[PDB]
């Protein structure tokens, strides 16, 4: 399971 | 679980210098997603790469993450005099993170400066108390990296001496401190006493005669 | 500008207990996961906790050294997250910070949490004697809080400076100073250490004679 891999501001 | 880096590495500004991060269960996979964040003097911490190379936003393109071998690792290409700075890298375990050591990052930005040290017996005031602390003071040396050896009639000491972290002075040299801490009993039986500080190779010492 | 911004450090006995908040801006802090990673002398960095999103039902996940002692939560309403921390013990010791996106882009400044059983206790002052320029110093031993203040001849000694960081030996914590002069002056001269120790209430002068 994956780290919070959402892209940055 | 144990991640592991290098400790310090020096480099000339316009090189190009690759930093690793191990872990001690196994490879680093990109399921790893290893990170890598900057701390410069002041506690002034920035994430550079995520999920193992994805470069933060702002942060300069001469910085890469990549996957070399069983290990993560960070290239700086064309490194700068303001990359001087701690590394650390941080490694997922599919919950939780396990951060590096760190890595002290010099980039040459000014001439090579060796420590100037300075060694104090113990006060007659302290001695009193049955207690016999030596100070070793250790100032401008650059790169901000030394090794501190105490020696007490020619042997090396394990037990009682405390050295702290360089830090920066105002002309970007270093500073740092060492201390070793005896029972009066201790200090009256010896009659040689040592601080030795390696930097860069080369070894400045001082010592007291008792 | 984003900006994370912690608060809520300070002073607490083993045993204690304390609540940290970091407060965001300058982006969508709903969007992100946030965690708490802490800064200790004898561990380097170390990862606390992670929360992520509303849409995860607030879930978390903690190191193994402080499962079932910390708490962290967030409150997206004040782009605020939070660290609860019970039965500290000294080895919590450090400083905190929230970090998040990507997957620590962004970091607080910070904030310091220290845990120790340790009572009020003024530094003893000792002078440092040698054994062109001449060295001298001060030992400043056995305090307890931090900080300390350390002049040279209150101050007017400015020049030639140096003051350590103070190292831990005993739950007490110790400094030193020292000052260059040209010999010439010292010790024909008097040269004397002045250290405050707010916390103790106490300011004490330590006059370097030759050994
Ligand atoms: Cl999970
Ligand atoms: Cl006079």
């Amino acid at each position: 399971s994956a780290p919070d891999t959402r892209p940055a501001p | 679980i144990v991640v592991t880096q290098e400790s310090a590495l020096t480099t000339s500004p316009g090189e190009t210098v690759t930093l690793t991060c191990r872990s001690s269960t196994g490879a680093v996979t990109t399921s790893n997603y290893a990170n890598w964040v900057q701390e410069k003097p002041d506690h002034l911490f920035t994430g550079l790469i995520g999920g193992t190379n994805n470069r933060a936003p702002g942060v300069p393109a001469r910085f890469s993450g990549s996957l070399i071998g069983d290990k993560a690792a960070l290239t700086i290409t064309g490194a700068q005099t303001e990359d001087e700075a701690i590394y650390f890298c941080a490694l997922w375990y599919s919950n939780h993170w396990v951060f590096g050591g760190g890595t002290k990052l010099t980039v040459l930005g000014s001439e090579k400066s060796s420590p100037s040290v300075t060694l104090f017996p113990p006060s007659s005031e302290e001695l009193e108390t049955n207690k016999a602390t030596l100070v070793c003071t250790i100032t401008d040396f650059y790169p901000g990296v030394v090794t501190v050896d105490w020696k007490v009639d020619g042997t090396p000491v394990t037990q009682g001496m405390e050295t702290t972290q360089p830090s920066k002075q105002s002309n970007n040299k270093y500073m740092a401190s060492s201390y070793l801490t005896l029972t009066a009993r201790a200090w009256e039986r010896h009659s040689s006493y040592s601080c030795q500080v390696t930097h860069e190779g080369h070894t400045v010492e001082k010592s007291l005669s008792r | 500008q984003v900006q994370l911004q912690e608060s809520g450090g300070g002073l607490v006995q083993p045993g204690g207990s304390m609540k940290l908040s970091c407060v965001a801006s300058g982006f969508t802090f709903s969007n992100y996961w946030m965690n708490w990673v802490r800064q200790s002398p004898e561990k380097g960095l170390e990862w606390v906790a992670e929360i992520r999103l509303k849409s995860n039902n607030y879930a978390t996940h903690y190191a193994e050294s402080v499962k079932g002692r910390f708490t962290i939560s967030r409150d997206d309403s004040k782009s605020s997250v939070y660290l609860q921390m019970n039965n500290l013990r000294a080895e919590d010791t450090g400083i905190y910070y929230c970090t998040g996106v990507g997957q620590f882009a962004y970091w607080g400044q910070g904030t310091t949490v220290t845990v120790s059983s340790a009572k009020t206790t003024p530094p003893t002052v000792y002078p440092l004697a040698p054994g062109s320029m001449v060295t001298l110093g001060c030992l400043v031993k056995g305090y307890f809080p931090e900080p300390v203040t350390v002049t040279w001849n209150s101050g007017s000694l400015a020049s030639g400076v140096h003051t350590f960081p103070a190292v831990l030996q005993s739950d007490l914590y110790t400094l030193s100073s020292s000052v260059t002069v040209p010999s010439s002056t010292w010790p024909s001269e008097t040269v004397t250490c002045n250290v405050a120790h707010p916390a103790s209430s106490t300011k004490v002068d330590a006059k370097i004679v030759p050994r």
